[PDB]
RNA sequence: GUAUGAGUAGCGAAAGACAGGUGAGAAUCCUGUCCACCGUAUGACUAAGGUUUCCUGGGGAAGGCUCGUCCGCCCAGGGUUAGUCGGGACCUAAGCCGAGGCCGAUAGGCGUAGGCGAUGGACAACAGGUUGAUAUUCCUGUACCAGUUGUUUUUGUUUGAGCAAUGGAGGGACGCAGUAGGCUAAGGAAUGCAUGCGAUUGGAAGUGCAUGUCCAAGCAAUGAGUCUUGAGUAGAGUUAAAUGCUUUACUCUUUAAGGACAAGUUGUGACGGGGAGCGAAAUAGUAGCGAAGUUCCUGACGUCACACUGCCAAGAAAAGCUUCUAGUGAGAAAACAACUGCCCGUACCGUAAACCGACACAGGUAGUCGAGGAGAGUAUCCUAAGGUGAGCGAGCGAACUCUCGUUAAGGAACUCGGCAAAAUGACCCCGUAACUUCGGGAGAAGGGGUGCUGACUUCGGUCAGCCGCAGUGAAUAGGCCCAAGCGACUGUUUAUCAAAAACACAGGUCUCUGCAAAAUCGUAAGAUGAAGUAUAGGGGCUGACGCCUGCCCGGUGCUGGAAG
């Protein structure tokens, strides 16, 4: 079903720094492989392998109005290249 | 022989064990072990149901002929082992076939024998005879009580037995401890007694030695408190208050002959003498 | 010195779990009795 | 809800002082200097447990036993990257569930086959660099394991090419104690490179101060050493088979030969990165530049390795692996090149302010590393690498309470009682009783020596000299003897008032019990006893060892009896 592989991409700190090596931060939803987010990628923007590595989070507290919540999990995709570039973003 | 150590400490003053001196390796073999483990006397159920268990080294099983179902095959006998199972030594067996086995080692057997089991095999140690083919007057052990089960009479060591005599119906047959019954027509044997004759000759000396052995302390009765042994209570030390003493449960300890009164064997024994 | 509640996540959830409570006809009792309240956390 | 106690008790073991910062406001925050504490731990790494406490930028209403510009607190943003690490797609121990099944008012209890279950088995990666936080995970270099695609040299599926069993077998495969031998780490000492020469009397070298004195996996070569005898002939067996495995008889062979393992070394890796120290180009000790790589001494229970001798209390399983046949059966099998390799954890604290104790609590917490001078040592005193200065203070120097130091003369007069303190204590040397179970008592008692310099010396010490009240000059380190009850002894005991004359204990004695044994748990199936078999197993009493264990069977129990 692979266009709910990807949701969005990180924009941090750390992730305009990888922009320099061609290093891309996804968010990838759960029960995802590596291997899923490779054919995502190659059929979305036309670039290659050199693998993928993926994270997780474990959520947080907020307080707003004497409640106590969580967020969300995540899971993050930090995709390297070897020969294109995305000037997408 | 029996060992007498020189009395240098005092858990060392009295101590005593055997030399040894008859076994001859110190490995086993692989194929005839199998585990074990510490029951601890306790059931499914896992509650003590037999006291004073638990608590020692560890063992593990070797498999032992009591049937010595193979006929006409010459056995060689090599060496001589030690049990922590059993008070008497075994024996490692070469069929000529290629099959080994352990065999309860009885006096008299040297290395390098050769014992043949057959019905029609003669009168030396250690040879398996039916309970037929046996002359009256000779010395028997591996009795077997139904046929086809291999031994389950006597076993241990220093032991022994006789033949009084035949019927036709059944082998008349003096055991230890005096008595005499009716065991059938098939049943196996080996001739001649067990082997060690000195287990009641050594001292265990320390208490730790009698905890080495799988054992632990049993407390006397006249010191519990009244709600675990019927003895109990009194201040000071106290006389058996209750007439007849009695085990933790009832069952008076001096005097209960404690058969089934209707038991099958009956009509089979004779002499019913010290039990 | 040592006291008790000295806490392991293997036994807090083999013996105060789930799956020990749907293996009787007393750990059914037991869920079924926090259904009526309208407990929120039912076991571990 | 609010008083009284009362602005009282307490503020939870420890050493700080000053200058300069920031700020409305400073003993309590930042920086600098000196001083001080631990240093077998208050130092480093991880397993549980906690669950964002981690980092960056702000804030001072409540928490912090005071203050607070600060914080493990409040707000906002942001951080945990794996073919090789620990777990799963591998195996089994204790135990648990247990198709059928066997029992049982219902409910249900027990159990074969098959499973689940690490604290254990088996298994392919090493060194460095990098950020505000991640690193056998990112990049730098060099490897390894299992595959897939094109090339690489051989055809009946007979095997003469392969593969090859859920079967035949080998192997995995195991205790405790004790010293002996070999390597490496770590340690120490000096005459190998680097800089600079004292401002307090003196010192250019040497007989001088401060500082640094190296390197991997993997691949090639070898090897201090350690273990083990090998060969043939004739038959039995391995449910059919086997060249595999086992085994019986006969002939040789033996410090020989064959085989198996092996810490470690030398090259390569490596023109690589590391380093005492220099030091900008803005506002950084930043980027960038690096000199030496020696010899002797001590040297590991870390490694070979459970290797070796000895002893009895006789010391886990299954898989991975290796062969032989059964079989299946186009023609795969070396080299080269290019690609593929899934899921979960990874921040942090972790002898603690982040775990267990209601607390930022003088308590508890498994494993590994754990330096120097004396020294047997992880003891004791002072220190290295490192980390702390304790989360209320300033004065004054009364009673009284607690913890310490000293005392004239007398030395148990105190007191239920020498309770508490005082005295002995290290190494070497001389000497040592009654009594005894011949091992002991025994460190019995009682005495003597110890520092520094020179010479002699084989070794070991001797001789001479010098000083002090005192020479193991500090800290650590048995008070002894004479009699008597009790218990033989080391052990065990009322968590939280009783540690003994209590219990256990080796030994003794009586009794029951012939195997579907007595006895016990259960309603029964079932199980323990026990895969044991009267030299064994249960029950009552006495408690090493030496000498002994008198009299009564009328009464009560037990056992035997047959007539009434």
């Amino acid at each position: 079903e692979l266009l709910d592989v990807i949701k969005r991409p990180v924009i941090t700190e750390k992730s305009m720094l990888a922009m320099d090596e061609k290093k891309y931060t996804f968010e990838v939803d759960t029960r995802a492989n590596k291997t899923l987010v490779k054919q995502a990628v190659e059929s979305a923007f036309d670039v290659k392998v050199a693998n993928v590595n993926i994270l997780n989070v474990r959520p947080k507290f907020k307080r707003m109005g004497k409640y106590a919540g969580y967020t969300k999990k995540r899971r993050k995709a930090i995709v390297t290249l070897t020969e294109d570039s995305k000037e997408i973003q | 022989a029996i060992k007498k150590y020189k009395p240098t400490t005092n858990g060392r003053r009295n101590m005593t064990s055997s030399d040894f001196a008859e076994i001859t390796t110190s490995t086993p073999e692989k194929s005839l072990l199998q585990p074990l483990k510490n029951n601890a006397g306790r059931n499914n159920n896992g509650r003590i149901t037999v006291r004073h268990q638990g608590g020692g080294h560890k063992r593990q099983y070797r498999v032992i002929d009591f049937k010595r179902n193979k006929d006409n095959v010459a056995a060689v006998v090599k060496t001589i082992e030690y049990d922590p199972n059993r008070s008497a030594n075994i024996a490692l067996v070469h069929y000529e076939d290629g099959v080994k086995a352990y065999i309860l080692a009885p006096k008299g057997l040297e290395v390098g024998m050769r014992l043949v089991s057959g019905p029609e095999a003669d009168i030396k140690v250690g040879n398996a005879l039916p309970l037929e083919n046996i002359p009256v007057g000779t010395v028997i052990h591996n009795i077997e009580m139904k046929p086809g089960k291999g031994g389950q009479l006597i076993r241990s060591a220093g032991t022994s037995a006789q033949v009084l005599g035949k019927e036709g119906k059944y082998v008349l047959i003096r055991l230890n401890s005096g008595e005499v019954r009716m065991i059938l027509a098939t049943c196996r044997a080996t001739i001649g007694s067990v082997g060690n004759e000195q287990h009641e000759l050594i001292n265990i000396g320390k208490a730790g030695r009698s905890r080495w052995m799988r054992k632990r302390p049993t407390v006397r009765g006249s010191v519990m408190n009244p709600n675990d042994h019927p003895h109990g209570g009194g201040e000071g030390k106290t006389p058996i208050g209750r007439k007849a003493p009695v085990s933790p449960w009832g069952q008076p300890a001096i005097g209960y002959k404690t058969r089934n009164k209707k038991a099958k064997s009956d009509k089979l024994i004779v002499r019913r003498r010290t039990k | 010195m040592k006291r008790t509640y000295q806490p392991n996540k293997r036994k807090r959830q083999k013996v105060h779990g789930f799956r020990k409570r749907m293996s009787t006809k007393n750990g059914r009792r037991v869920l079924a009795s926090r259904r009526r309240k309208g407990r929120k956390v039912i076991s571990a």
